């Protein structure tokens, strides 16, 4: 759904969908080649 | 007949072996890629 999402590091509005990407335990979020954040990890539970 | 049919075969071999002959069109994609990426990256700059 289209929502305003903030997890601990940033503000933004978009559609959140769980994917098969794998983050390292110390990796919080990630960005694309455009330096825009395309993914974020749940600060509470473990979800990508 | 042997001159034309062999010449077309050389074009198929040249395009398959050498991928830089199409760089004229690859530049158009590169000019668009560099233009689109730069316009997005300027959003992160502070501009003073």
């Amino acid at each position: 759904k289209c929502v305003n999402f903030n997890f601990n590091g940033l503000t933004g509005t978009g559609v959140l969908t769980e994917s098969n990407k794998k983050f390292l335990p110390f990796q919080q979020f990630g960005r694309d080649i455009a330096d825009t954040t395309d993914a974020v990890r749940d600060p509470q539970t473990l979800e990508i | 007949a042997n001159q034309f049919n062999s010449a077309i075969g050389k074009i198929q071999d040249s395009l398959s072996s050498t991928a830089s002959a199409l760089g004229k069109l690859q530049d158009v994609v590169n000019q668009n890629a560099q233009a689109l990426n730069t316009l997005v990256k300027q959003l992160s700059s502070n501009f003073g």
